[PDB]
Formats: structure tokens, C-alpha cells, sequence
């Protein structure tokens, strides 16, 4: 009843069991822990359970913002009116903001070290602290609103606090939406999926579902498939930081301290930037850092974040691979052989059939993940089309997408197009020298890094009032 | 639900003999919403959530 | 929902003025897919021991993971045209997008 | 707060205000009564409010044989092993089965004619006794069941009380499947939605979705239009039958004691053979005796059935005319103008705007009975595609539509595209002369009738088992 | 859902393999749109007054009946390609598709 | 829940002594699928229900 201690599989526990000849548990009463997610409709026998969305659907920073009335004004600094978001009151970067600390019952940041007693961060989203590469994201986000509303006031000297905030948060938001989908999703989908699932803007259409699909939650895991084992840390000549520049990942989750004491942000950003991903291999699909070894610093057991993806789906109900691809217009295979011609090998098909039996029974994010990319891309074409499909949702389906007619003035939006993660790096860190073009695709120093001062800034002169 | 690490910065400006009314009176608002309606509910709540209040007392 | 507005609001709601629940926080994933679950309505594939799935048995999620996912973490290969951060903005726009909460203890 | 008695508007209630200068009730205080239909998810702030289907959504003849498995049972004649429907014990129609009678807490029937008696009938769906004429068509599939057993018994006669049942409801099923799309949809949508929404059978697919959708709840009461405001009953010459061969409607419902002592079904069914429906007209969309005096005889205020719908809309949820529209690829027009060229009918366009304020609001029963008939159907083009795309998810996402491999033999599809309604009312009844062509066309007498000689009978020759 | 049939379920159930709800009585309608209610989720419009539907007034459905649909019924249209039967065979058949329940009193 | 009239026609093949064994089982079947397992139980249902049982002895 207690998932986390006992293998017992009684609501809400819904455990994994441990195949003979586990290669990591050797013990078959042993378990991998899992929590059904909360149904919509407790307890009913009428309804078709369903799980919930705790976040705004949109493209919208709640990240930063969050998703919920009190927590969002719990993020704010309301010790003053100039707008801003609440800063770490006990630690800072070499002078640079970080996140406020969060108050958990059990704090799972301070069962890593110990010694250091650095709890959770507290942000918009909940997990702002599971790898400290995300918490410099966070960090950097909440240092650029603070850039924002600064400037704005200076600019806008009659705007009280809830004006500045709201035009803060209205560029953040607009800022997430163009990294998002000028320089992210094009090299997520590939050049052809992208034409396809997201022709080029036309206006908002209050009959499109802005609403994430359950499928969605489990297909955008994809990127547990490009996750290194290590986290690399870099000085200010893009050189390992010594003594420790490579961390092994399991000890990394919710390492909130690493971040406090060991260099802040500037190196975790840098590394970031001058490393590249795993590549998804049909052979190498995650590796073993996630797959056996995650969350082990602060659990009973090293969790299997493939697996659990895995589990996931069932729990939530989602029809198998076949299922997806009759959705998304493709050829559904049956046999071995044609499930071969699917992937471009015969040896991947077998293994699934050996598991599954059928083609129709493969979960969503094992038969995604197996599929030979798109050119350009990093999913294949069932992924594209989910993936695809969403986005274009939460694109068409935002009254406030930056693009609409009325949220932005002409010289606003012009003004807009020249954001880029980059600049956003020079403006909010220590950093001089980053990376270039698609900060996604640039990845080698010092071939692929430009010096800050080459690189445009955010006009907020159309902010005048 | 739990009090924040940074709201103890909002319990030393209503302190701050010299701070503004205006800035006193929004942060009393802030916490009123929350349910915390004096100093003491304030100092009091953050104990309880685990911090030290000491620092403002004997 | 306001005749008028000029920002969002927190929770998502009233973005969408017909239908103003629509991508607003805490509400239920939208099907694009009728559901499929081992008792009709609830029960997860694999719940109970020897209930097949469309006719051949649940495969355990770790023994899949195991079989097709493990691979030697020396062999791994390094991605030419992508960054580290390539994969680290995904998980932070997932984190702008969804959310599914579980009990705790 | 009882909503049958209360005008207090607190859930589960949803009444009807009166509008001021309202032609029947002239006390604004009173109301009209609305229970909101049940939610499926009762009491929750997270969900999004829905409503339940207590019946299947396939075309099965549920309505015969019962939507849950008790109901079943108890429709079965359990003192033999015939595989028969129970029959009325007390009555009969001529020598002929009647429906049992069911006992109900709050009996309906038992209040239009105090003296007879009657309660209402028990059949497969809940609401066989609102009106006669159903209840005829109730009891002409009940008989229809216990025809094609007797006739499987003696051909197979090893086989048990629950080969039998099975045998036979498995042929009413698929008799109601093809009158309902060979004969009568067609004339529904009219050939150019035929051909779009329902294009020839080719085989069932696992992935259509075949349940009803909430929409279609209020869509398909577009049969409210066709409603004529009298049961007609005619004698064996076709002739008014005496002394009442013109009953008003409002004197008809849940009259289940008409069926028993005025006569039996065969005048009711020669009634609805040889009678016009209303045909539904922009300023003729309903009649008094549904839109004044719905179940006026069993309650304190008559009902207005057409405004019920549209209150049930709003219970429902359902988006307005042009969601509809945008939904099904049709243009939604803004202004008064454009309205009235989508209508045919600047008047009309007129009228809706007085009410609405926009095209976007118009409940979806309004505006979809508003829009001018496709050629030879009896909706237009928004209700044709509501109705059109329901019916083909319940044949292409129905496992044992008749037409789909190993539901029924070659030999067996053959036999069942001879069926026909007016045979099965010759096989079922003392009617001898009945409609032609389609039943559903065919509505004068002499003209358009035929003996039942004529007709070829369903072959039974291919269901024995050596 | 047993792997053989010869016939069909009364209540509809496992007709559909995959998905053996789908088409069984007692389950929820299924929603091509996204609901339209007052507060979002619940409300029907017309239920709190003063609040307006898309910018309008929601109109009184019984003053829709009156000034839309009520016509002097003496002078109502036979039609001559119809039978009364055609009308009477689509509430049969209604009650073979749906049937929405009430609370009872 | 409530006792059907037309089950007062079951009541008739119980109380028949000439009636065949297996006839007589079909039908307690049916009944004790309902809760009634003598013929007293459900002679006893059908007067709770409105029906009455006065040529029952
Ligand atoms: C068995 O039936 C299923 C169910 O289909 C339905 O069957 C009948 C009831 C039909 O009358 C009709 O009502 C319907 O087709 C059949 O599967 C369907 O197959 C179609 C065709 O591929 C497929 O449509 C494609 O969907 C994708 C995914 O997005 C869709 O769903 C989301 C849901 O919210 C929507 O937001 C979205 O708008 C869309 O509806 C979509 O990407 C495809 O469109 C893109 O590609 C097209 C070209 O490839 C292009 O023309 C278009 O502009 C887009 O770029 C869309 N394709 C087309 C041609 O419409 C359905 O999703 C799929 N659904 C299901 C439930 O499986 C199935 O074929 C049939 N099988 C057999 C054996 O007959
Ligand atoms: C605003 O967006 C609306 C939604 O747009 C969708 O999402 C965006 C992000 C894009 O992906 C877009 O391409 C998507 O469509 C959009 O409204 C949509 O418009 C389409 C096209 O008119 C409508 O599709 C039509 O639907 C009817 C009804 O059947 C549908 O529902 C049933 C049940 O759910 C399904 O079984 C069907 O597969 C359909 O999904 C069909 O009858 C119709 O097709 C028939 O007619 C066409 C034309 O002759 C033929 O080519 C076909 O073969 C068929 O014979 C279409 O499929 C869709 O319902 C509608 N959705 C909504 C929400 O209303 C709208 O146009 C956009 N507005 C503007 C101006 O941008
Ligand atoms: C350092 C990188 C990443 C993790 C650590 C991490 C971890 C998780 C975990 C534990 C889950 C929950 C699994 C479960 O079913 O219990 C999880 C879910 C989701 N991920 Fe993960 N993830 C890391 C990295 C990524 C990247 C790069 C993603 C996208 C490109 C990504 C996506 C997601 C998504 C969308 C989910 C589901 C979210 C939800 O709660 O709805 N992750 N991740
Ligand atoms: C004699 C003919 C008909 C009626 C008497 C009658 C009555 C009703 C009533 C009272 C309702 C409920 C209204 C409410 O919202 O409270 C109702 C609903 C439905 N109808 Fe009616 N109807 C008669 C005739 C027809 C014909 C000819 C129809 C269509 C061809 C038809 C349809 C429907 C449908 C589908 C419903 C909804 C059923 C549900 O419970 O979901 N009716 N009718
Ligand atoms: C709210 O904003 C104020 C103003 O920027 C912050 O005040 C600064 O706090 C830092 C760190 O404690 C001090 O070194 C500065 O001297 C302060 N500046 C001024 C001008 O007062 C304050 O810390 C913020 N509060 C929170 C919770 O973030
Ligand atoms: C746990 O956190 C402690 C606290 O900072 C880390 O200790 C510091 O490590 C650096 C680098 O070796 C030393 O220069 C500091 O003097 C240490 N601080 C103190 C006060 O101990 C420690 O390294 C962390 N644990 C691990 C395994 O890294
Ligand atoms: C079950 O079927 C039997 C046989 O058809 C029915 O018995 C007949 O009932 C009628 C009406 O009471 C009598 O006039 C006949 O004499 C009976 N025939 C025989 C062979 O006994 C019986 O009524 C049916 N039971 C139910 C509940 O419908
Ligand atoms: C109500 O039911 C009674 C039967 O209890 C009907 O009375 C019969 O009416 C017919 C036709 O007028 C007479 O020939 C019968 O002799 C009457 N039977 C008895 C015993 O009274 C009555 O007409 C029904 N309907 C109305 C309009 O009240
Ligand atoms: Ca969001
Ligand atoms: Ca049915």
C-alpha cells in the first residue's frame, strides 16, 4: 500500500516485476515502485479512467510562472513594485540570481549529499530541481524576467509591479514559443514533418482543442533516448572544470546543492552547449544511467525510466504501436517480415515479436523509439506525427500566441524575432563566448562559439508607453 | 500550504522600523490571503514548518 | 470569462472563451484514441496475472527494457549536429506542457 | 426539491421559465419541468460534465430483447425451452401476442384512462407505451421473435431454449439493420448524403468508434417535425374505425389501455401505412399536441417537447449551429443576410436572429430542422451529416453487422435481403393487404397497396443444422 | 472479453476487442466537440441570469418554441412522399441508439 | 427489483403436480438467480409487489 517499500500490487501500487535473469535484480519478490497517476473520476465504474494535467497545455513559461493562482504569487516578490520574480535569499552565482528554496516534507535534494543541507528549488513546475542542467534553464528564465521588468520600469517609469510582471511574463512566454518552434522543433521533426504537421502560421482558431492528448505525455519521452550518462562541466576557456567535470547522472538527480556550491550555472550551460547528445540508435536506444540507476541516491532502488515509460502507458490506457500508426496514416505491419521493412531490420522485429507477439501489442514509446529516424530528424515518422499534432494544437489553439493579431504590435513582434537562447545566456550569465545559429545543432568548441558582443539584443523600445 | 524560505525576508521588512508603510501593507496582504492575519501567526506558522524564528524573539 | 482581457491567466483558463477549461491546469488529458485497458475501464494490461492482451501475454516492461533497450555504455554515440541542450530544452518544454500528478505515501 | 412540482431552480432541476404574452401559460411564476440528465462523473470539480447512454449504441433490436442482462432474462419465457418472449397473460389481440405489463412504482398508463386499468408494457427499452404506435411496433418485433423460434424448433429440433432465443433475436437484429439502411435512412438524408456519409458496406473495422455521441441525442430528434397531431386507426377496408378513428395525440400517450381494449394493433398499423407524415416546413416545424399538451393527461402542465430539446441541448453542453457546421466542413454564417441565404429563408433568418443575437448560439435541434430539405431527404445538409456520420460508425464498428464475414452464411444474406417490414406485419398480424415499394413512401390506400400473397416470405432453409 | 463469440452481449460489451466498452450500455457519450457549458464545466446556459452566451442573451427555449416553431396546425402539410410509418420507425429506432437517464424524485 | 405479473405464470407450472421435473427446476433457477429460493419466498414477493396470491395454498 506504501508503493515505495512494499512490491504488494493493491491500488495505487502498480509494480514492475522482475523478469528471471534480471541482470541488475537478482531477487524475483523484488519490485520496481510505480503509483497509478491520479484518476479524473475516482473511484467510478461508470467512466473510462483518465489521468490529469496539472499544467497549462500552452506554451505559456508556467515553468517559470506556474500553473496555480497561490503558487504564482508565491513566486513573486511582492516586497516591492517593480515586478520581479523571488530570488534565493540565502545563496547567489557570483552575484547572479538562483531559484528560491521549496519547503518538502521530504526533501529528496537533501538526501544526496547530506553534508550540505541545499534543499529543492522552488519554480513554476515541480521538478525544477531533478538535474541540475534543467535547474540552470530555470534559473536562467527567472534571471531574464528579472532583466525584463528592470528595463521596463526604466523604460515605463509609471508601470506599478503587476504591469511589469505581466509584460514580463508576456515576452518569457514569447520567447519560450520562438525557441520552441523556429529553432527546436525543425530539428525534432525534420524538414518534411515539419511542413506537414506545421504549415506556416495563419491565426488563432477558437475551434482547435488546445488540450495535450494522454498519447502525448508518453511519445515526447522520446528524449530519454538522447540523455548522457554524465553531466559536463566547463571553465571559462570551454575546459574541463577540475577536479570533477564529468559527473555520472546518478548522482546528479535532485543534486540541488551542486549547483549552490559547486560553480552555479555558467559551467553546467557551457557544458550544455559544447557537448553532444546521445544519438538514438536502434541498438543504443537509453542508457544505463536511466535505465538502472535512476533516482538512486535518494530511493530503495535505481529506477528504470525506459521501463517505467513503459508501465506508464498501460496505466493510462494507450492503444498499442498499430493503433498509432492507423491513427497517423501509416502501414500497419503484422508480421515479423513487414514489421523489418518498418524498421530497416529484421533482428529489432524479431526481438519485438519476441516480447510482444504482435506488432499491435508493442508500447507506444518502445515502438517510437524503434523506428528509423526522419532525414534531419530525431524521431521517426509515427513520433512526428504525434508530436507534430500537438504542437500544432498548441500553436493554433493560443489566443495568446505571439503571432496573433493584438498580442503584439508589429514593431513588436519585429523586435521579437531577433530573441535567441543565446543572447539570453550573454544577458543573464557570466558567459562572453556561446554558441551560434541553432544553439541545438551547434555543439563543438570552438568551430561552433561566437563572442556575445556579435549578437543582437531584445529592443524594448516598441514597450514605450 | 507550507511557508517559503524567501517569505522570511517578507517577516524582516515588516520589522524594519525605517521601511515603507505602503511596502508593510502589501506584504500584510500577502500573507492575509494565506490566512495569517499578525506578526505573531507569521513568525509562528514558519517554526512549525521547520525554520528558525528566534532570530526575532528572547 | 471576461469580455475583455489583455494577458493570460495563471491556471489556462478562459483562454479558449467557448470552451474556457480548454488547456487550463488541473483537468483531464483529451483521447484521441478510445482507451484501452485490461477490464474495459480501468485495470492496466499486465494487472492481472495470465490475462492476455489482444491475444498474446504482457510482456513485463523491464524484461522488454532488458532485451531491447540495454546496451553497453561504451559503445554510445555521440550526435555531430546536436547539442546537450537539444535534449535539455525538450525536457524544460515538457515541464511547460505537462504534468501527471500520483499520490504520494 | 421535487422537479415534477417545484419551479425553484436548485440541482437536480433545470426548469423552464414562461416567457411574458406565452399564448397557453399565462402565469410567468410557473415553469415547465427539466430534470438534468445524469452525469457520469456526479459531483466533480475536474471533469467536464457528460451525460450516459443506458442502452447499446449498435442497431441489436435492444429495444426488444433489453440494454442489461436482468431485463433480458426477464423478457424471456423461462417455463419451456422454446427460446420465446414473455407474452401478456391477462390479454390477448385477436388470438395474438400482446406485450407483458411491467410494474412500475409510479405507473404513467394507469392515469390517462382511470376506469380500464391498464399499466403500462414491458419491453427491451423503458418507453414502449408513450405512444401507441410504438407500442405496436414494440409488439409486432416481440411476435416477429417468437415466429421465427417456433419455425428454427421445428426445423431444428435438437436445439435448446437458448440456441433458439439467440438464433432468432440474431435475425430481428439484422432485420432491423436493413430496413433501418436500405430502406428508411435513404429516405432520411436523401441520395447526394447517402452516397457521401454511407458508402456501400465493405467490412468492419475494429478502430471505428461505434458509440452514440452526445450531439446526436438532439440531432436525431428531428423525427419530432414529422409528428402528426392524431393516431389514425382504420378498419379491414381501410376505413376510419368507430367510434374514435381520430384520436388527439395528447389523449394518446402512455394510453397503453387503447392497445388492449380499443381494437389490438392491426388498425394502428394500418393507420401508420395508409397516413401521411407532417412534412417539415420553415414555418410549420412543430405541432400543438407536442409543442402544448406533451403528456398533458399524466402531469400537472402539459409539455413543450420542441423547447425540451433545446433546454436539453444546453443540459448537454452541446455547442451552437456553427460549431456544427465548422465541424462538418459547412460555411457559418455571421450576419442576418448570409443566414437567410443558407436558410433559403430571409424570414426565418430573421426570426432566429431576434432570439439568438448571432447564427452562433442557435441551439443545434433549431438550427438543424430550420435548414431547407436535401432533394428526396427530409433533414439538410448539418443534420444529414450528424446523422449520416453516426450511422456509419454503427455498421463499420459494429463486429456482428450482418453483412460482415462469419456473422451469417452466403446462403443466410441471401435469404434476409428478401425481408421486408410490410411482410413482416403480414406474418405477425390480421392484416392482409399492406403497403408497397417502400413502406416508408408508399402512404395512399388503394394506390399504393398490395395483398400480402404477393410478398415472398423470410426462407428459414439455410439456418438447418445436420 | 472471451477470444470466441458465436453471439452477441445484451449489454453490448466486447464487441469491440480492443476496446470492449465501446458501444455497451451504461457508459458515457462519446464527445465529437468539446463541451459548451456556463461556468466552463458544469453550467448550463441559461442557468445564472445575466450571463450572456458567446456576447448574447441565451434565449428562453419556450419563447424559441413560441415565436419559431408554434404554426396554426389546421393548416399543416401532408406529405405526399411519406408514410406516418416513416416517422414512427425512427422513434423505434432512436430507442434501439440512446436513451439518456434522469435522477428520479 | 419488483415482481413481473407475468411470473404469476411461473407460480402456476411450480404448484402443478403434473408438470415436468426439469421444467419445474429451469424456473427455481431463474428465481433463485433472483434471490428466491422456495416457492414461499417467492409467492411472498409477489404480495410485497401488488399482485395478489389468494389462490396460493
Ligand atoms: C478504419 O477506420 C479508421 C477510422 O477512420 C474513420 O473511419 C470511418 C468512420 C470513416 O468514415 C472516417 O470517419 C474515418 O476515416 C481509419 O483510420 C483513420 O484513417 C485516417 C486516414 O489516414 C486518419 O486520418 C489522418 O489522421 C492524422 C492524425 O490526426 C488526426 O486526428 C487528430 C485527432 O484529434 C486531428 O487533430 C487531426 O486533424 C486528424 O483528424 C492526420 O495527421 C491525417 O492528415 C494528415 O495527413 C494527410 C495525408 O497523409 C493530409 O491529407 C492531411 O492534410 C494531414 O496532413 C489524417 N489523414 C487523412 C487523409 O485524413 C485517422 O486518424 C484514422 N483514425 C483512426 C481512428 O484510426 C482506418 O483507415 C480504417 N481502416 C481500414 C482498414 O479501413
Ligand atoms: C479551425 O480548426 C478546425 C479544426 O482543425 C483541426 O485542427 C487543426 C489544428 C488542423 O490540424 C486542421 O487540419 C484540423 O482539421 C477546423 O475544423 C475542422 O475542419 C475539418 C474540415 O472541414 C472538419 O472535418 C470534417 O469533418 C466531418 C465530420 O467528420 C469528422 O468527425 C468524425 C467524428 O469525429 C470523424 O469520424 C471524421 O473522420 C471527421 O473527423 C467530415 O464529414 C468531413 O469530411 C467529409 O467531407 C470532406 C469534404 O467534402 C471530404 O473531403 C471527406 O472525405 C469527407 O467526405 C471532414 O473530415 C473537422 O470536423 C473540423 N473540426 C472542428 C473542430 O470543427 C476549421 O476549419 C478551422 N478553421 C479555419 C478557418 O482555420
Ligand atoms: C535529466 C533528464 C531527465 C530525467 C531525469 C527525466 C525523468 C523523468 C521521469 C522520472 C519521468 C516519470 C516517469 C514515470 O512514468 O514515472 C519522466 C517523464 C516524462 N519525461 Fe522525462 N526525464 C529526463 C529527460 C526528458 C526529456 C529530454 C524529455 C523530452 C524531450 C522528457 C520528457 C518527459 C515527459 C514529457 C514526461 C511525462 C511528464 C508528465 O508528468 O506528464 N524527459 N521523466
Ligand atoms: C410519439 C412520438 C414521440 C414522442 C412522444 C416523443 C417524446 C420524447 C420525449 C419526451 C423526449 C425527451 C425530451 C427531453 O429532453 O426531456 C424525447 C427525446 C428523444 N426523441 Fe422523441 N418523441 C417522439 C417521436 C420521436 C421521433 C419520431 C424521433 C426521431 C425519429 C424521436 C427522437 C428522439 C430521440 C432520439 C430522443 C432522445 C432519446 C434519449 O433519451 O437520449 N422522437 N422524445
Ligand atoms: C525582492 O527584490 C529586492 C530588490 O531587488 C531584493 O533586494 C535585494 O536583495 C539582495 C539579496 O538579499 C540584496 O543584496 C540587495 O541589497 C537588495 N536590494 C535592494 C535594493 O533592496 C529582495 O531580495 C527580493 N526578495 C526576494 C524574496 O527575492
Ligand atoms: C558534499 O558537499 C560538501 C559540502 O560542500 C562537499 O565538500 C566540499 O568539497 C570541496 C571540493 O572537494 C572542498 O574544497 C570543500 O572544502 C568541501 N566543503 C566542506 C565544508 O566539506 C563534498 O565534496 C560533497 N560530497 C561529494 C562526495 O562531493
Ligand atoms: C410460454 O410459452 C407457452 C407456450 O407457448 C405459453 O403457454 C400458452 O399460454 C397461452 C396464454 O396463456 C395459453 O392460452 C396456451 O394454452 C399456452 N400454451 C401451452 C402450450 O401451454 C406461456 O404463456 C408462455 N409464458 C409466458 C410468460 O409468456
Ligand atoms: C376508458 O376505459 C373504459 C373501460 O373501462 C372505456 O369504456 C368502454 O367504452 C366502450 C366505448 O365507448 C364501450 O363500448 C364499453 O362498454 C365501455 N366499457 C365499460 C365497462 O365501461 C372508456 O370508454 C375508456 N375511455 C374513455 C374515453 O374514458
Ligand atoms: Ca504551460
Ligand atoms: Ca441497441
Amino acid at each position: 500500500v506504501n508503493c515505495e517499500t512494499s512490491c504488494v500490487q493493491q491500488p495505487p501500487c502498480f509494480p514492475l516485476k522482475i523478469p528471471p535473469n534480471d541482470p541488475r535484480i537478482k531477487n524475483q519478490a523484488d519490485c520496481i515502485p510505480f503509483f497509478r497517476s491520479c484518476p479524473a473520476c475516482p473511484g467510478s465504474n461508470i467512466t473510462i479512467r483518465n489521468q490529469i494535467n496539472a499544467l497549462t497545455s500552452f506554451v505559456d513559461a508556467s515553468m517559470v510562472y506556474g500553473s496555480e493562482e497561490p503558487l504564482a504569487r508565491n513566486l513573486r516578490n511582492m516586497s516591492n513594485q517593480l515586478g520581479l520574480l523571488a530570488v534565493n535569499q540565502r545563496f547567489q552565482d557570483n552575484g547572479r540570481a538562483l531559484l528560491p528554496f521549496d519547503n518538502l516534507h521530504d526533501d529528496p535534494c537533501l538526501l544526496t549529499n547530506r553534508s550540505a543541507r541545499i534543499p529543492c528549488f522552488l519554480a513554476g513546475d515541480t521538478r525544477s530541481s531533478e538535474m541540475p542542467e534543467l535547474t540552470s534553464m530555470h534559473t536562467l528564465l527567472l534571471r531574464e524576467h528579472n532583466r525584463l521588468a528592470t528595463e521596463l520600469k526604466s523604460l515605463n517609469p509609471r508601470w506599478d509591479g503587476e504591469r511589469l510582471y505581466q509584460e514580463a511574463r508576456k515576452i518569457v512566454g514569447a520567447m519560450v514559443q520562438i525557441i520552441t518552434y523556429r529553432d527546436y522543433l525543425p530539428l525534432v521533426l525534420g524538414p518534411t514533418a515539419m511542413r506537414k504537421y506545421l504549415p506556416t502560421y495563419r491565426s488563432y482558431n477558437d475551434s482547435v482543442d488546445p488540450r495535450i492528448a494522454n498519447v502525448f505525455t508518453n511519445a515526447f519521452r522520446y528524449g530519454h533516448t538522447l540523455i548522457q550518462p554524465f553531466m559536463f562541466r566547463l571553465d571559462n576557456r570551454y575546459q574541463p572544470m577540475e577536479p570533477n567535470p564529468r559527473v555520472p547522472l546518478s548522482r546528479v538527480f535532485f543534486a540541488s546543492w551542486r549547483v549552490v556550491l559547486e560553480g552555479g550555472i555558467d559551467p553546467i550551460l557551457r557544458g550544455l552547449m559544447a557537448t553532444p547528445a546521445k544519438l538514438n540508435r536502434q541498438n543504443q536506444i537509453a542508457v544505463d544511467e536511466i535505465r538502472e540507476r535512476l533516482f538512486e541516491q535518494v530511493m530503495r532502488i535505481g529506477l528504470d525510466l525506459p521501463a517505467l515509460n513503459m508501465q506508464r502507458s498501460r496505466d493510462h490506457g494507450l492503444p498499442g504501436y498499430n493503433a498509432w500508426r492507423r491513427f497517423c496514416g501509416l502501414p500497419q505491419p503484422e508480421t515479423v517480415g513487414q514489421l523489418g521493412t518498418v524498421l530497416r531490420n529484421l533482428k529489432l522485429a524479431r526481438k519485438l515479436m519476441e516480447q510482444y507477439g504482435t506488432p499491435n501489442n508493442i508500447d507506444i514509446w518502445m515502438g517510437g523509439v524503434s523506428e528509423p529516424l526522419k532525414r534531419k530528424g530525431r524521431v521517426g515518422p509515427l513520433l512526428a506525427c504525434i508530436i507534430g499534432t500537438q504542437f500544432r494544437k498548441l500553436r493554433d489553439g493560443d489566443r495568446f500566441w505571439w503571432e496573433n493579431e493584438g498580442v503584439f504590435s508589429m514593431q513588436q513582434r519585429q523586435a521579437l524575432a531577433q530573441i535567441s537562447l543565446p543572447r539570453i545566456i550573454c544577458d543573464n550569465t557570466g558567459i562572453t563566448t556561446v554558441s551560434k545559429n541553432n544553439i541545438f545543432m551547434s555543439n563543438s568548441y570552438p568551430r561552433d562559439f561566437v563572442n556575445c558582443s556579435t549578437l543582437p539584443a531584445l529592443n524594448l523600445a516598441s514597450w514605450r508607453e | 500550504a507550507n511557508f517559503l524560505e524567501h517569505e522570511l525576508s517578507y517577516i524582516d521588512v515588516l520589522l524594519d522600523k525605517n521601511a515603507d508603510q505602503a511596502t508593510k501593507d502589501n506584504l500584510r496582504s500577502y500573507f492575509a490571503d494565506k490566512g495569517l492575519h499578525s506578526i505573531k501567526d507569521i513568525i509562528n506558522k514558519a517554526k512549525q514548518d521547520g525554520f528558525d524564528v528566534s532570530k526575532y524573539e528572547h | 470569462c471576461p469580455e475583455q482581457d489583455k494577458y493570460r491567466t495563471i491556471t489556462g483558463m478562459c483562454n479558449n472563451r467557448r470552451s474556457p477549461t480548454l488547456g487550463a491546469s488541473n483537468r483531464a488529458f483529451v483521447r484521441w484514441l478510445p482507451a484501452e485497458y485490461e477490464d474495459g475501464f480501468s485495470l492496466p494490461y499486465g494487472w492481472t496475472p495470465g490475462v492476455k492482451r489482444n491475444g498474446f501475454p504482457v510482456a513485463l516492461a523491464r524484461a522488454v527494457s532488458n532485451e531491447i533497450v540495454r546496451f553497453p555504455t561504451d559503445q554510445l554515440t555521440p550526435d555531430q549536429e546536436r547539442s546537450l541542450m537539444f535534449m535539455q530544452w525538450g525536457q524544460l518544454l515538457d515541464h511547460d506542457l505537462d504534468f501527471t500528478p500520483e499520490p504520494a505515501a
